[PDB]
């Protein structure tokens, strides 16, 4: 692509640059560069990856929230309907969105998930396969959306069992996942009740092995763990 | 921390009223 | 363009839309479609038309800034250099500055400063085409910002003379010009004395003739009057 | 109103500091 002539560690830095600046678009090309060098990502270098990816996808998302709500005070009919405007519009975010989502999809099935060495590395990124098809899913309609609601699942699964094997209670990755995929119960799959026994099994197991989380990343653990308790609360 | 736990708050809250 | 088919009324529509989402790209866009219809733009329009551009081009100096005060933390030598990239990127994004003030200044003269009527347009557009040529002073060289600069005044210029001629002193567009053109000599023009002096001029004139503003934008004229006090406070 | 003074506080101290 654009990123082919430049030097893997440059794209790294001007990723970190792009960040600073909160220009996630450009973030998201320059990890996307970096990937396509065809070398593993570091711990660090995959959070880059997915803080680019989770900040554009989530502009696109919120944008897309914003124009559903508005076109549902406006379709209920028998009052003023403007025209196509709305909907046309929200179908563009749409369509932006599905290929921000493509994507990431490709780059981590060619090949992040494939050359992947850390039960850590196969988590996060089958983590994140789950969530981008979850994404997709929250504006696909019909057979299309029945398929990726299977594909997220079995990603989201296989991510979970490996990581009950292979990281503790504690691990933010490994909590982190099992939000995600307790959201996805609640929000995709239409198993309120199985959103809530996860939640509440991941918090308790995690408080049941405090003594296991690290030096390096309790601060990101602790505040997964209180997501974890806001969600139950919203949702009992 | 809280400005993170607020905005997830109002996402997850979103999905449960529309 | 890409708009060249939409309905100017659709145009109009969803550049509100895009207003609602804080889609300031796609804002603009549509604005640009709605100007190439070759008809006036209303009050409301020329608003819509300002409020999706500045908020594009704040968005590009904001990370401009935020480059730039990265690269001069690092740039006095002796310790490390990191390489071009800093530079690098902050040059893309000035590039892109650079491209969206084109197009702004390229639509006023072709053309909305042509076949306005209004003295409230002509000054509105002239306002408009002072502060791109300001943005591109900013991040301008040499002989380039030298022409850049004296673009920029001789738009500020005329829009006073105008101004003075045809609007009240609580004119919100009087006063959301004179306070760019304070701006402007304060940090451009390398004339401080001369922007204190406009804004204070400004400010008083606008108290002692307070009984002009309107049901219709006193609010906006009482914001301005309370910005200029602002800049007087920080540049005193 | 206040965010909209606060905001333009900040960038205008930006060029007096840098
Ligand atoms: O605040 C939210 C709301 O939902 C989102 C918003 C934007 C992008 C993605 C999402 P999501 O649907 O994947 O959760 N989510 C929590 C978090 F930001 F993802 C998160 C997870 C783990 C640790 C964190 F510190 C934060
Ligand atoms: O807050 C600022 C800082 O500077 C900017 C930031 C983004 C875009 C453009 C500018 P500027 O250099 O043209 O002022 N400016 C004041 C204002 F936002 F433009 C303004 C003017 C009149 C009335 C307002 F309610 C607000
Ligand atoms: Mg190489
Ligand atoms: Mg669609
Ligand atoms: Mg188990
Ligand atoms: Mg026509
Ligand atoms: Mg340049
Ligand atoms: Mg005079």
């Amino acid at each position: 692509g654009a990123m082919g002539s430049m030097e893997r560690a440059s794209l790294i830095q001007k990723a970190k640059l792009a960040e600073q600046a909160e220009r996630y678009e450009d973030m998201a090309a320059f990890m996307k560069g970096a990937v396509e060098k065809g070398e593993e990502l570091s711990c660090e270098e995959r959070n880059l990856l997915s803080v680019a990816y989770k900040n554009v996808v989530g502009g696109q998302r919120a944008a897309w929230r914003v124009l559903s709500s508005i076109e549902q005070k406006s379709n209920e009919e028998g009052s003023e309907e403007k025209g196509p405007e709305v909907r046309e519009y929200r179908e563009k975010v749409e369509t932006e969105l599905q290929g921000v989502c493509d994507t990431v999809l490709g780059l981590l099935d060619s090949h992040l998930i494939k050359e992947a060495g850390d039960a850590e590395s196969r988590v996060f990124y089958l983590k994140m396969k789950g969530d981008y098809y979850r994404y997709l899913a929250e504006v696909a309609t019909g057979d299309d959306k029945k398929r990726i609601i299977d594909s997220a699942r079995s990603a989201y699964q296989e991510a979970m069992d490996i990581s009950k094997k292979e990281m503790p209670p504690t691990n933010p990755i490994r909590l982190g996942l099992a939000l995600n995929f307790s959201v996805f119960h609640y929000e995709i799959a239409n198993s309120p009740e199985e959103a809530i026994s996860l939640a509440k099994t991941t918090f308790d197991e995690a408080m049941a092995d405090l003594h296991t989380l690290s030096e390096d990343s309790y601060k990101d653990s602790t505040l997964i763990m209180q997501l974890l308790r806001d969600n139950l609360t919203l949702w009992t | 921390r809280d400005k993170i736990r607020l905005n997830n708050a109002i996402w997850r809250a979103w999905y449960i009223q529309y």
